[PDB]
């Protein structure tokens, strides 16, 4: 309060020193059940590929790119990138993915890598050093050539068919041993939609299908039509969602918030204070639930008095007697049954001349501001 | 069409003709006044920045703006409790009505508390039925049950004690005798009440019945209070709808900007949302300050009505409804107050020949109170606001000077008792 | 030939539930009481997208073709209900003037007594389809009444469309950028609409 | 604590002026709020971009101050019109308007000056020490009814 008012002395009153806001306990992410994974087995698990003298193209779209599984699996002996690393690429996307692949001796495969050197990189299986992704390869001596060698194959613009007859052999050194390789670059071909379990009734951060917010998710009875994903309040605000993994409807309530208001006598009188969390329910935070909010550090009292510090919803508080802050329903005044009847009158037998002060403001401090000197000095 | 301002009426004026009402109607006219806005406060960091840290840091560069806005709205909010308390808390004690209801035939049952209901009156229940992102609404200090205890105290004081509960401690007086004071306060000789007490009680009871029928037949009577509720809702809906606006930013969803762009570009795009939302909030707070000044002028008017018109008998023409004011009863309503102004309206005039003075023995006689009239053959003196012809006497009249000076004097006997 | 569209051709503009509330929105809609062209067929313009409808008791209308040329030069949509599925593809197709009932490639997808109504539009590279089905009691014109069309398909395919034609009692009208006010009922269905530009009362 | 109205009118104006001065220290997105930092560190084509932020912010801060002073001056004028009406009806006359001239039957009032305001000492008759009595609206004599 002293800091809020920029003062070491504070007069009697109620001051809004802070805004309380229930924090998100955890983050939720929901997307639909995984489906339509890209058929990379035709590159990674197939026994053969196009010649290094005449490389072949590939593409994918309307599909989930399992690139994290492709990076984690032992099915590739090595990989390298002209774009971002595979830890980023596992969450990348494009309108479609574009690629190329080949099979050769392992050194002839290296001669066609993005930014490599050789007849493959020159024209037979080309790729730029600035390519928008990564390349990977694996050994193939059990399928890419016979025990007599890959002599039926060929060896060496980007991602397509500087060339000659092949010469890979399974009994040869690691450059001549048969191998298969590919490279690719970059909405419809995105990485997988990683998803959490669902948490109700806690305040949470959330994502559903790429909308986001913070709130209390709750089970609900709003009947969304089969194509509808989200629900809205009268003034644009999202107030329900469909869970994409189990198509029930969750009503979203804001995480509880309100003005922390410090009820104080003057700092002359005491350093003891009571705190009203306006609109908050005490379950969310001596303690007393008022209709104005949860009130902490004041005694609830069954007497009633004139209103000293106003809290709201009929409640007031005061510093009283051995001394503490008390909170009470304000007294509107003493009751009086007027002694009325059809033939009784009360007539005053005396008077008091009463002089009552009334105070009225009449003028402000007359300011003038030279706005050129204020703005520009 | 070209509008008509009203029916034409050539008043039947001539230098010796007066029209005196031979009868009256007690009229009860509702008046409805706003007294308080919806108390509101905005967590302007949560409104502008939606709990984003990246935005909240940028909003610090604007200094005191997102603090003097909260101070301005807090000033409006505290002022609504003051407005409400200036109107209703004019009574020192919670006066209450006896178990018996011997009010000379007048029937307040539709405006006094119903203990089966909060404990509002019947008419207060009609009035309470006919009205219908970091933003917070704060409760009023006085609950609707406390407001109903004040209108009950004001009303029970007004019925049992007249104006006396404003000037000091309430003094009981019989309600027939209180209305006899209210009749003298409009210049009608009080025997006009007591001689017509059943008729006047029936006209009051019936006129209160017409308030219930009027309030049941249309919601449009409470247009002033429903307009205040509508303007508060319209202002808050406009303030929320303005969160969806781009202000030239690439999206109005702040988490889009923070994920679409690198930090340098994002800070520029977020500063457009901060500038537009801050300008939107300054626009809202400025409209609420001007609207609160309008509601304060109405609350000061309602407080002045309760002092002069409920706690007293205002002699100010048309301050307390049309007709000469007798009394008024406060009834609570959502965000406002309702006064049932009870007024004497004169209703069945006769034309009479009149004179300013009367010559007797060369002495010119003038009426002490009232005016001279003739039925055509005889001369009488009569109080100005109700036809009651009395013989002209040295008690009803005073001399001044002689016949020669007065323009339009006439000759008649003045009886000396 | 032409007929009056009445209050037909409204559709759910976005994938959002709203309830017991009036929402004002600007989108490509068939204008109320517009002249919908009637056919008993030729190639047609696509313009700002298309309302299409057919009165039925026979299931003889089956499909559509869309593109710039609708032939050989570039990728072009083919859509066909074959009673086993709705079949969709976008190839550089070539055919005779239009295939009919005897009664490269880059993407593919698979999924009078009555009126079938449809809306076809293309925005931000998404080709969208909406539809509705109802029983009727009039043969020669669209029945006066209201029923909002609801989405079927939402293809991210990015093709340029300027012409279309129909494969097989059908009606065609053009969408226009217009503000409508939409009456969502308590169950979040659109139950009535105002075309704001229709007349001064609608404004 | 009686003069809370006048001392609050002083405090509102002091808080408004001090808010307006403290806003000179705000950056509004500029590299500094000290205008001579911008003019010494930046050459004209860059400096004018940052000074436009300070001008836009400081000008918006004056429009905020002057708007709040126009509304506050309307509140003070409503109080000055009320005080002028009190001096006319309540000092220069004897008002019958209940509770316009203090709680009681009004007799007279005396104006006293106070800084930024006025004070009225409303002298009022307040009745006291009542007795209960039996009462009647009228009284019969020779069959005729008498009223006071
Ligand atoms: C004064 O006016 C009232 C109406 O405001 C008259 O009262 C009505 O009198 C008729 C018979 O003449 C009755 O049918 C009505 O029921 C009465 N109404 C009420 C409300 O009582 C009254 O008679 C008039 N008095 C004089 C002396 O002219
Ligand atoms: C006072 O007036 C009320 C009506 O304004 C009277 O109550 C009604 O009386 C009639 C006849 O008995 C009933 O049909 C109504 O249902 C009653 N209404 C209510 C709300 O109770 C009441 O009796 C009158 N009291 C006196 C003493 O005259
Ligand atoms: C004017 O008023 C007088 C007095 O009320 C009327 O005179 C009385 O008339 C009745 C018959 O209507 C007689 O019984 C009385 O004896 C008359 N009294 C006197 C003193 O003469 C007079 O008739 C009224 N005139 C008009 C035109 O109404
Ligand atoms: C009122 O009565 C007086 C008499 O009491 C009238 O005065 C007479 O007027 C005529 C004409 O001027 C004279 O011939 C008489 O000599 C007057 N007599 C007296 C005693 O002065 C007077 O005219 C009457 N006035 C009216 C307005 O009727
Ligand atoms: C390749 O084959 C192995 C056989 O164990 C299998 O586990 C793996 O998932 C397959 N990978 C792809 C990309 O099909
Ligand atoms: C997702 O998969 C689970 C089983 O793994 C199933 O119970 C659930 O119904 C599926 N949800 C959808 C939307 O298909
Ligand atoms: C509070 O302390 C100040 C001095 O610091 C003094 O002037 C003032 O009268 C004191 N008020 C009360 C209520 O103690
Ligand atoms: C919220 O407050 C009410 C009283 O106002 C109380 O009954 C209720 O238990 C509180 N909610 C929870 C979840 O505790
Ligand atoms: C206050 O009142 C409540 C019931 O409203 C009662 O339970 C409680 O014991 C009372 N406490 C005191 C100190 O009177
Ligand atoms: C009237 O009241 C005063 C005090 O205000 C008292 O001194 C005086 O004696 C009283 N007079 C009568 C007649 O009661
Ligand atoms: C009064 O008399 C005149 C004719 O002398 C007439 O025009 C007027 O309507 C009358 N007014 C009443 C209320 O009788
Ligand atoms: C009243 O009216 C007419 C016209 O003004 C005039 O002849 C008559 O003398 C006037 N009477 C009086 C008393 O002025
Ligand atoms: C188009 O519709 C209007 C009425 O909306 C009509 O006047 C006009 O004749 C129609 N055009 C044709 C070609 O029928
Ligand atoms: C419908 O199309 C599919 C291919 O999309 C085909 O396999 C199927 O046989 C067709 N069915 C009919 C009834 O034509
Ligand atoms: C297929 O694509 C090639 C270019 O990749 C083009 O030359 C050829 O004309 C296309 N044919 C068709 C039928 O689209
Ligand atoms: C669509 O047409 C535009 C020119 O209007 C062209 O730039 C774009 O490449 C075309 N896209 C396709 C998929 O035909
Ligand atoms: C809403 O749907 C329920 C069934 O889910 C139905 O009983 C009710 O009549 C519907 N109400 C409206 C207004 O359509
Ligand atoms: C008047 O009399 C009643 C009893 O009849 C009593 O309760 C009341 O206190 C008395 N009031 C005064 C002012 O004496």
């Amino acid at each position: 309060t002293k800091c809020t008012l920029k003062s070491f002395t504070v007069e009697k009153g109620i001051y809004q020193t802070s805004n309380f806001r229930v924090q998100p306990t955890e983050s939720i992410v929901r997307f639909p059940n995984i489906t339509n994974l890209c058929p990379f087995g035709e590159v990674f698990n197939a026994t053969r590929f196009a010649s290094v003298y005449a490389w072949n193209r590939k593409r994918i779209s309307n599909c989930v790119a399992d690139y994290s599984v492709l990076y984690n699996s032992a099915s590739f002996s090595t990989f390298k990138c002209y774009g971002v690393s595979p830890t980023k690429l596992n969450d990348l996307c494009f309108t479609n993915v574009y690629a190329d692949s080949f099979v050769i001796r392992g050194d002839e495969v290296r001669q066609i890598a993005p930014g490599q050197t050789g007849k493959i990189a020159d024209y037979n299986y080309k790729l730029p050093d600035d390519f928008t992704g990564c390349v990977i390869a694996w050994n193939s001596n059990n399928l890419d050539s016979k025990v007599g060698g890959n002599y039926n194959y060929l060896y060496r613009k980007p991602f397509e068919r500087p060339l000659q007859s092949y010469g890979f052999q399974p009994t040869n050194g690691v450059g001549y041993q048969p191998y298969r390789v590919v490279v690719l670059s970059f909405a419809t071909v995105c990485g997988p939609k990683k998803s959490t379990n669902l948490v109700k009734n806690k305040c949470v951060n959330f994502n559903f299908n790429g909308l986001t917010g913070t709130g209390v998710l709750t089970e609900s009875n709003k009947k969304f039509l089969p194509f509808q994903q989200f629900g809205r309040d009268i003034a644009d605000t999202t107030d329900a969602v469909r869970d994409p993994q189990t198509l029930e409807i969750l009503d979203i309530t804001p995480c509880s918030f309100g003005g922390v208001s410090v009820i104080t006598p003057g700092t002359n009188t005491s350093n003891q204070v009571a705190v009203l969390y306006q609109g908050v329910n005490c379950t969310e935070v001596n303690v007393f639930q008022t209709r104005a909010g949860c009130l902490i550090g004041a005694e609830h009292v069954n007497n009633s008095y004139e209103c000293d510090i106003p809290i709201g919803a009929g409640i007031c508080a005061s510093y009283q007697t051995s001394q503490s802050i008390i909170a009470y329903t304000m007294s509107l005044g003493a009751e009086n049954s007027v002694a009325y009847s059809n033939n009784s009158i009360a007539i005053p037998t005396n008077f008091t001349i009463s002089v009552t002060t009334e105070i009225l403001p009449v003028s402000m401090t007359k300011t003038s501001v030279d706005c050129t000197m204020y703005i520009c000095g | 069409y070209t509008m008509s301002l009203g029916a034409e009426n050539s008043v039947a004026y001539s230098n010796n003709s007066i029209a005196i009402p031979t009868n009256f109607t007690i009229s009860v006219t509702t008046e409805i006044l706003p007294v308080s806005m919806t108390k509101t406060s905005v967590d302007c960091t949560m409104y502008i920045c939606g709990d984003s840290t990246e935005c909240s840091n940028l909003l610090l560069q604007y200094g005191s703006f997102c603090t003097q806005l909260n101070r301005a709205l807090t000033g409006i909010a505290v002022e609504q409790d003051k407005n409400t308390q200036e109107v209703f808390a004019q009574v020192k004690q919670i006066y209450k009505t006896p178990p018996i209801k011997d009010f000379g035939g007048f029937n307040f049952s539709q405006i006094l508390p119903d203990p089966s209901k909060s404990k509002r009156s019947f008419i207060e229940d009609l009035l309470f039925n006919k009205v219908t992102n970091g933003l917070t609404v704060l409760p009023p200090l006085l609950t609707d049950e406390m407001i109903a205890q004040y209108t009950s105290a004001l009303l029970a004081g007004t019925i049992t004690s007249g104006w006396t509960f404003g000037a000091g401690a309430a003094l009981q007086i019989p309600f027939a005798m209180q209305m006899a004071y209210r009749f003298n306060g409009i210049g009608v000789t009080q025997n006009v009440l007591y001689e017509n007490q059943k008729l006047i009680a029936n006209q009051f009871n019936s006129a209160i019945g017409k308030i219930q029928d009027s309030l049941s037949s249309t919601a449009s009577a409470l247009g002033k209070l429903q307009d205040v509720v509508n303007q508060n809702a319209q202002a808050l809906n406009t303030l929320v709808k303005q969160l969806s606006s781009n202000f030239g930013a690439i999206s109005s969803v702040l988490n889009d900007i923070l994920s679409r762009l690198d930090k340098v570009e994002a800070e520029v795009q977020i500063d457009r949302l901060i500038t537009g939302r801050l300008q939107s909030l300054q626009t809202y707070v400025t409209q609420q300050l001007i609207r609160a000044a309008e509601i304060r002028a109405s609350a000061n008017l309602a407080a002045t009505k309760m002092s002069e018109c409920v706690l007293g008998q205002s002699k100010r023409v048309d301050f307390c409804g049309k007709g000469y004011h007798l009394m008024s009863f406060p009834q609570s309503a959502p965000h406002g107050v309702v006064f049932l102004h009870v007024t004497y309206v004169p209703a069945q005039e006769k034309n009479f020949t009149t004179a300013p003075a009367i010559c007797h023995d060369g002495k010119a006689h003038f009426p002490r109170e009232g005016v001279f009239v003739s039925n055509g053959t005889h001369w009488f003196v009569t109080q100005r606001n109700f036809y009651e012809p009395q013989i002209i006497t040295t008690d009803n009249t005073f001399v001044s000077g002689n016949c020669d000076v007065v323009i339009g004097i006439v000759n008649n006997t003045v009886y000396d008792p | 030939a032409y007929t009056n569209s009445f209050t037909r051709g409204v559709y759910y503009p976005d994938k959002v539930f709203r309830s017991s509330v009036l929402h004002s929105t600007q989108d490509l809609f068939l204008p109320f009481f517009s002249n919908v062209t009637w056919f008993h067929n030729p190639v047609l313009p696509f313009n700002d997208g298309v309302y299409f409808a057919s009165t039925e008791k026979s299931n003889i209308i089956r499909g559509w073709i869309f593109g710039t040329t609708l032939d050989s030069k570039t990728q072009s949509l083919l859509i066909v209900n074959n009673a086993t599925n709705v079949v969709i593809k976008v190839c550089e197709f070539q055919f005779c003037n239009d295939p009919f009932l005897g009664v490269n490639c880059t993407f593919e997808y698979v999924s009078f007594k009555n009126l079938r109504e449809f809306v076809f539009k293309n925005i931000d590279g998404y080709f969208k389809i909406y539809s509705k089905h109802t029983p009727i009691n009039l043969v020669r014109d669209l029945p006066q009444g209201f029923s909002a069309l609801e989405p079927l398909v939402d293809l991210p395919i990015g093709i340029n469309i300027t012409r279309f034609q129909t494969l097989l009692a059908y009606y065609v009208g053009y969408l226009q950028p217009r503000t409508f006010l939409l009456k969502y009922n308590e169950n979040g269905t659109i139950t009535d609409a105002v075309d704001c530009a229709l007349d001064p009362l609608s404004e």
